[PDB]
């Protein structure tokens, strides 16, 4: 049972470490979408202003 | 966008200055053509020879 301490740690540590990566990836996608949409709205404001 | 608009306005103003200058000097040419005087020409000659 003592020899399972490393086993019991690997049952938690590496899985959480991997999950952190997808947690970061989803935020990365959200950031990319937010910045792209901001640029796409700013361009349509600028075009409107200059056309006026 | 606002800077672009202001720059276009300044360019338009300079354009109008360029427009007016050419036809203004071209009209001044005709003013000379139809207001010249031989006494004025002699005055010009005597003025420039008096300061050569």
């Amino acid at each position: 049972d003592l020899d399972l301490a490393k086993a019991s740690a690997t049952d938690q540590l590496k899985k959480a470490k991997a999950e952190a990566q997808v947690i970061i990836e989803q935020a990365n996608a959200a950031r990319s979408q937010i910045l792209d949409e901001a640029k796409a709205e700013a361009e349509q404001e600028r075009t409107k202003i200059v056309a006026q | 966008a606002q800077a672009e608009i202001e720059a276009e306005r300044k360019r338009a103003r300079e354009e109008l200055r360029k427009q007016v200058a050419i036809l203004a000097v071209a009209g001044a040419e005709k003013i000379i053509e139809r207001s010249v005087d031989e006494a004025a020409n002699s005055d010009i000659v005597d003025k420039l020879v008096a300061e050569l």
